[PDB]
């Protein structure tokens, strides 16, 4: 019983690093996931940045 | 256009670069360090009637020792207080924040319907804008929210509180006749005591009275009447300690005396419950304009600082970033970029 209060206990500290990852990284990811070769918008996008 | 802008509209608003406009305007986006130096008046436009203030004060002492007898002035009459006071400012924040947003939206009407002769396109770039800048009104307003929640939440009395009333000259008229004349000095009331000097400097210190268990008086005409006379007098022993006569004084004007008298009723003097609460209640006035005046000035610090980070800065970061990328997804592609017949 005792081993399982402790397994059980640590799950809300995984839970906030997976959660804050996920933060970090979802501001670039929305516009890796939309990349397509034929997009000459993207490439506008890019030479004006 | 995009790149003109983006760069327009920051110039703009940040005041950097040339060709600044010296002459007709304080404006141009430098309107806002004036709310953030209007939003200040807005704080001192509300008032009080300090009668509601006492009366408020003192129902909340009798609420507070529910049965008991009162021995010291219990905290919550303080806390009580300070949390109803505070509540009052969540409406002139809320104002402060429409105005700015009134402003960045004039702003880029200005960086927008003047320098684009494309129809349509001032119209994705302004609705596109002011869009982005009514959704921050939504987080900036919940940011402020959960700072007055904070103010409420807390009473700290560490840093700048009263930590543990009137001056003026005044001669004294009767003297004793081993000396004559009339002596004129430094004449400082408290709260507590009397205190008489010789100068400014109030280094002397040469009387020192209490202020309870003393009355005043008016006098009779039997003096040359061309001054303003009050008495000073005792009934509890036959002198007031060092005494002139009863410490008959003379002022200028009736006004002086009467406010004179009203700074003695304030110190705890009564006119020609009383003895502890009326007390009680004058120290709590006196610590909550103390903390509140802390209050005060730690939201007029903090208000500018929250919107600047959540509204002012993130609208900029969308004009560079974003701005483009939706143009693109605007309509069909095809309408947008159609020059006007002019």
């Amino acid at each position: 019983q005792q081993l399982t209060n402790h397994i059980r206990d640590t799950l809300p500290g995984l839970r906030n690093k997976l959660q804050s990852q996920l933060l970090s990284i979802e501001k670039e990811v929305e516009e890796y996931k939309n990349f397509r070769p034929d997009d000459p918008a993207r490439k506008t996008k890019a030479l004006l940045q | 256009m995009v790149q003109q802008f983006a760069v327009d509209f920051e110039k703009r608003i940040e005041g950097s670069g040339d060709q600044i406009d010296t002459y007709e305007l304080s404006g141009g986006a430098r309107i806002n360090r004036i709310f953030h130096e209007r939003f200040p008046f807005e704080l001192v436009k509300m008032e009080f009637d300090e009668k509601e203030l006492r009366r408020e004060i003192s129902y909340a002492i009798k609420n507070i020792h529910g049965i008991r007898t009162g021995l010291f002035t219990p905290d919550m009459a303080f806390e009580t207080i300070v949390k109803k006071q505070v509540k009052k400012i969540r409406e002139p924040c809320l104002k402060c924040v429409d105005m700015v947003i009134s402003e960045l939206i004039s702003t880029v009407r200005q960086c927008t319907k003047k320098l684009q002769q494309y129809p349509r396109l001032r119209e994705e770039m302004e609705r596109i804008v002011t869009t982005h800048i009514r959704e921050r009104e939504g987080r900036t307003k919940e940011q402020v929210m959960l700072l007055i929640d904070i103010e409420l939440a807390y009473m700290n009395t560490n840093h700048e509180d009263f930590i543990g009333i009137r001056k003026g000259w005044l001669t004294i008229n009767n003297i004793g006749i081993m000396k004559g004349g009339s002596k004129e000095y430094w004449f400082v009331l408290t709260a507590e005591n009397l205190s008489w000097y010789k100068d400014d400097e109030e280094k002397e210190k040469k009387y020192m009275l209490s202020v309870d268990n003393l009355k005043l008086r008016d006098v009779e005409k039997g003096f040359m009447s061309s001054k303003h006379i009050f008495a000073l007098f005792n009934t509890e022993q036959r002198n007031v300690y060092k005494d002139y006569r009863q410490l008959e004084l003379a002022c200028e004007t009736q006004e002086e005396v009467d406010s004179w008298k009203a700074s003695f009723l304030r110190a705890g003097v009564y006119p020609e419950m009383d003895p502890q609460l009326e007390r009680q209640v004058e120290t709590i006035r006196n610590l909550v304009d103390s903390y509140m005046a802390i209050v005060n000035k730690t939201v007029r610090d903090l208000m500018p600082k929250t919107i600047m980070h959540l509204m002012i800065n993130n609208t900029k970061e969308f004009i560079f970033s974003e701005l483009l990328a939706n143009l693109y997804s605007c309509g069909d592609q095809n309408t947008l970029m159609e020059e006007s017949a002019e």
